[PDB]
């Protein structure tokens, strides 16, 4: 091993380290895929816990960062974003894949919940669904279930 | 009956039914721990292509109590002529070092992963949930110093303990004396007992709650979560219990009359290999079961 | 009177051309090949394993000097390995996570990448400042982005899920020549080794020919019963292979215009994710959704090897220009380098 | 544009202490590693000192250490040499070097403008056993350079870099591990040598050609020049 | 008329598609099987090359 082959592996480490901190600021966020039909009353929910390509949001709760992926705007085929979307812990559906569950909301395992008047109770919901499915990932990651 | 080591007075006896039932059941979890275990480390190393962290801590366990049963043939001829150990001094005290401080680490790594179990399941959006494998394998480093430097003190030790004509190599005879030995025993027990309980008893409160008992692999989550807990009390409460017996006995009586002891001395050294057993349990009920 | 004409015309001029094709089907390429000796069981071991991803890796591509190699992953991250030593060269963070390929320059002074933002994103990998910044985004394609690749330092296509692909002028930033012909998303691309032709897979279960200067589609290949998700050529550039999620690859020759042989097991029922061949085309290296790669005798259709260190699906995979090791990339966020 | 720029120093008496600065900008200064090389007057280079990047490693000559520390400031892209125990041999021209390293980078690229000290009064030996060559313009001249050592290494690259310095200027780098051609420079320079030995080609003079230049090892630390050559028109 | 139009696109493309010589399935597979046997001493994964010129070793 030469003098420059050990600088070349110093500037490897503080890269691997650059890269432990952002998977470190990464891993207390969460993704979330939201899919609906574009004009079925998705966005008043959208509005209601947000205070070409995909549209990303962002909103926090209680330490836990959410991203929201609009794909309603795309026409593309549905099947051909699925293995990119792969990996996302949950989907959430507005209404007027083996292991991966659904959060479904109500404009006017499946989580179902309709609409109240104040955000909160909705963000609660979709907050406990996530927490439910991170749990179950969390037993599977030890061996248990 | 009465044999004085230094300065603690103690009773020991070489009772002929040491050998009428303790070779047989050894060798029953000699073979069926050796197969156990040697599958679950093969299976391990080579058919694994993914470790995280929990796998690093059932691994450490696995490592435990297979150095448990390759121990026990050399407790089985021990037994199979009633305390007349012949090998020498210091493979003596490698015994008793690998016995305590293999069951030792079998409980720690135990009650590490009933702790992973605690926060995977009531901490969820916890840090200590996705761990990296360094602070694991560092971790489980530490641990197993920690096991070994508190079992040190048998290592330090001249152990020929010659009964006449016996040579005996116990670690566990009845003396008259509170020494780290026994307090280690009985906090391996309840202090390990008490976190046990405590998360399980968290997690099931956390699921059933969460509404999410209902699923089938949950179902079965839960049973075998209750099913180590029980194979935990089974195998280590007896063993404590005489224990405790045998500080009552002492602390009431004394080594005045050996001869009260002779029956809890012979219980105390069978429900000792419930112990064993445990470890020999331990590849179907932690490592076949994963689903 | 126009539309029912038409449309018979294209009937009768496609059996024209399946019964050319059966005109010169007199053989096949099995009972030509049943004389040779087999290839034998081949074990390859990994070699290298590279890790620091945090996401599923998606796509990888070698350097042209065979040592140096560039992967995307979910993580937003562009990494430049080492082969031989590991260690990394370089990490380029990216505005988009969602990047479904990856190319190396053939000189090694840029890369590119691209996905779900609809961009190509070239990266100038040599600058007078220690870091590598983005040279140029090529806007333009009207969906995602599922392939490019470098056909010179300032010439790219790219393949795109808007059923067209697109060759590039870097400096100006606008497409020169477009290829429209296909019905479904483009999922693929592999260049012809001397940078006149390119066969592109999608959707619609065809695979087309392109001549990059004609730019208008050259031949047409069907076979396929669904999605085409891996194309390659052959080390000669007179034959490609296809995999697609009906779990076969299939050997298409472009001078006979028609397929030559067929890759699948009854044990096999996993689709394909990548596909590659070796130096001297006589292994044809598939990548499969349950989770191991294994090698086919490219002239027999029999397997010869499994590459099984994977703990995800496989969805990458490439071999060097010397054909001394392939890495492969799977969802467990390793990348495996096999000798 | 990428650019050095040094400060402090020029009066100090023997047995003091001082403090070079070096202000960089237009480059990421935190990703480059970064050195101290010093030439006396009517004397070769010599490097001083080494600081990596993020600060991790650093390497002193055997006649500065102790004596010596480098430090950076990433924030403000600052380089640092504290002196002090100043002797009559410290004083020279320090310059403030830019250099990388990964695979296929090129080290010792920038080099600042210099500033001026001036005190009040085991390791690979490099050698070039010629010191001045009068060359006529548009005649090929070979600059020789041999080692003690050789600079071949297991990864196939021997490491021989080759500066020129022109007369009121700092060194550039033309030639990097023995083969390469470093950006910006013409391709009448080649480089050539086995092991041991090793050869500087110009194949035409230009007026822009004249001056000292210098064959460096970077195989192991500590750093070492060999005697200048110089030429002459 | 833009689907005719594309009617007319095709049938162009398809005319140009079939008038391209097309050689036998017997010369191509003989053309393969020379380029493979040809190339197969060359071929570093076809035949394991010791661990002396290995650029990738343990
Ligand atoms: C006879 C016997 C049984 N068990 C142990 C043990 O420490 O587990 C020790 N000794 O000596």
């Amino acid at each position: 091993l030469s003098a420059e082959d050990k600088a070349a592996v110093e500037r490897s480490k503080m890269i691997d380290r650059n890269l432990r901190e952002d998977g470190e600021k990464a891993a207390r966020e969460v993704k979330l895929l939201l899919l609906g039909a574009g004009e079925s009353g998705k966005s008043t929910i959208v509005k209601q816990m947000k205070i070409t390509g995909i549209v990303e949001t962002h909103f926090t709760f209680k330490d836990l960062h959410f991203k929201m992926f609009d794909v309603g705007g795309q026409r593309s085929e549905r099947k051909k974003w699925i293995h990119c979307f792969e990996g996302v812990t949950a989907i959430i559906f507005c209404v007027a894949f083996t292991d991966t569950s659904i959060i479904l909301f109500l404009n006017k395992e499946i989580y179902t919940h309709f609409t109240c008047a104040t955000d909160t109770k909705n963000v609660q919901f979709v907050f406990d669904a996530v927490t439910d499915v991170i749990i179950k990932n969390n037993l599977k990651d030890c061996g248990l279930f | 009956h009465f044999l004085e080591i230094d300065k603690k007075n103690c009773c020991v006896f070489r009772d002929d039914f040491i050998v009428k039932v303790l070779p047989p059941v050894l060798g029953l979890e000699f073979i069926f721990g050796l197969l156990g275990n040697g599958l679950a480390l093969w299976i391990f190393c080579f058919h694994l292509k993914s470790w995280k962290s929990s796998r690093i801590f059932l691994f450490n366990l696995a490592v435990a109590d297979f150095l448990l049963i390759i121990c026990l043939p050399f407790l089985m001829d021990n037994y199979v002529r009633r305390w007349d150990w012949k090998f020498g001094d210091i493979p003596c005290r490698l015994m008793l070092f690998m016995l305590a401080m293999n069951r030792q680490g079998s409980i720690i790594f135990l009650t590490v992963v009933a702790v992973d179990r605690y926060f995977r399941v009531v901490h969820p959006h916890h840090a200590l949930n996705k761990i990296s494998n360094r602070t694991a394998a560092i971790i489980s480093c530490l641990l197993w110093g920690i096991t070994i430097g508190l079992t040190v003190h048998l290592l330090k030790k001249k152990m020929p303990i010659q009964n006449g004509g016996a040579n005996l190599c116990s670690s566990f005879s009845i003396c008259h004396t509170f020494q780290w030995h026994e307090a280690m025993f009985l906090l391996e027990f309840f202090l390990p007992l008490g976190i046990i309980l405590f998360c399980s008893a968290r997690i099931i409160w956390s699921l059933r709650q969460r509404q999410m008992d209902r699923h089938a692999k949950i179902k079965r989550a839960i049973t075998f979560i209750m099913v180590v807990a029980i194979v935990f009390v089974i195998c280590f409460l007896p063993s404590v219990v005489v224990r405790i017996r045998i500080f009552w006995l002492l602390h009431t009586s004394g080594t005045q009359n050996c001869e009260v002891y002779r029956s809890v001395d012979l219980a105390f050294f069978i429900t000792l290999s419930f112990t064993y057993m445990n470890s020999m349990l331990d590849p179907v009920v932690y490592y076949f079961s994963s689903p | 009177s126009e539309l029912d004409q038409l449309r018979q015309e294209a009937e009768q001029l496609k059996n024209q051309i399946r019964d050319a094709r059966k005109a010169c089907a007199d053989a096949t390429l099995s009972q030509i090949t049943n004389n040779i000796d087999p290839v034998g069981r081949i074990q390859m071991r990994t070699r290298r394993t590279l890790r620091g991803h945090l996401a599923k890796i998606y796509a990888m591509h070698w350097g042209t000097d065979s040592r140096l190699l560039v992967s995307a992953s979910q993580d937003g991250k562009l990494i430049i390995w080492d082969s031989y030593t590991t260690n990394k060269v370089h990490a380029i963070p990216l505005r988009s996570s969602w990047v479904m390929t990856c190319a190396y320059a053939p000189s090694g002074n840029y890369v590119a990448c691209g996905g779900l933002d609809n961009i190509c994103s070239i990266y100038n990998l040599k600058t007078r400042e220690g870091n590598v910044r983005v040279s140029r985004e090529l806007a333009g394609h009207t969906g995602y982005l599922s392939c490019c690749r470098f056909l010179d330092d300032n010439q790219i296509v790219t393949s795109s899920g808007d059923t067209t692909c697109a060759l590039w002028d870097i400096e100006t930033g606008q497409q020169t020549t477009t290829f429209t012909g296909h019905t479904g998303d483009v999922m693929s691309l592999s260049l012809a080794p001397d940078t006149r032709l390119f066969v592109s897979g999608a959707c619609d279960a065809s695979a087309k020919l392109w001549d990059v200067r004609e730019g208008m589609c050259r031949q047409t290949f069907t076979g396929h019963e669904s999605d085409i998700n891996a194309i390659c050529f052959f080390p000669n550039g007179n034959a490609f292979a296809t995999g697609s999620d009906d779990a076969t690859c299939r050997l298409f020759d472009l001078r006979a215009d028609q397929e030559l042989m067929t890759y699948s097991h009854d044990n096999i029922i996993c689709g394909i994710t990548s596909v590659s061949f070796s130096k001297s085309g006589r292994l044809l290296l598939a990548g499969y959704d349950d989770f191991n790669c294994n090698v086919w005798d490219a002239l027999k259709a029999d397997r010869a090897g499994v590459l099984a260190g994977h703990d995800n699906r496989v969805s990458c995979l490439g071999v060097t220009d010397d054909g001394m090791a392939v890495a492969t990339g799977s969802w467990d966020s390793f990348l495996k380098i096999w000798n | 544009d990428v650019q050095l720029v040094e400060s402090g120093g020029g009066l100090v008496q023997p047995g003091g202490s001082r403090k070079l600065s070096c202000s960089a900008s237009g480059f990421a200064f935190s990703s480059f590693g970064m050195h101290w090389v010093r030439q006396a007057p009517e004397k070769g280079l010599e490097w001083v000192a080494y600081i990596s990047s993020g600060s991790g490693t650093i390497y002193y000559a055997d006649t500065v250490k102790g004596r010596f520390t480098i430090s950076r400031d990433d924030p403000k892209n600052t380089l640092f040499l504290q002196m002090t125990s100043l002797r009559s041999e410290d004083t020279a021209m320090y310059y403030c070097v830019r250099s990388i390293y990964y695979y296929g980078s090129s080290p010792f690229d920038f080099w600042g403008q210099g500033t001026t000290l001036t005190v009040s009064s085991s390791d690979i030996v490099m050698t070039q056993a010629t010191s001045s060559v009068p060359v006529t313009p548009g005649e090929s001249v070979s600059i020789s350079c041999r080692s003690s050592k050789s600079l071949l290494h297991s990864n196939g690259n021997t490491y021989l870099y080759w500066f020129l310095q022109r007369p009121g200027q700092s060194p550039q780098l033309l030639i990097y591990r023995m083969s390469n051609l470093a950006s910006g420079v013409p391709d009448r320079f080649s480089g050539s040598g086995s092991g041991t030995a090793f050869t500087l080609t110009i194949s035409r003079l230009e007026a822009e050609d004249v001056g000292v230049y210098y064959c460096m090892q970077h195989l192991e630390y500590p750093l070492t020049f060999g005697a200048g050559t110089k030429l002459e028109l | 008329t833009a689907s005719i139009a594309q009617a007319r696109k095709l049938v162009e493309q398809l005319k140009m598609e079939a008038n391209i010589d097309r050689i036998k399935v017997s010369k191509a597979a003989a053309d393969l099987m020379a380029y493979c046997e040809a190339h197969a001493k060359e071929d570093p994964l076809l035949t394991p090359v010791p661990a002396s010129e290995n650029p990738f070793r343990e």
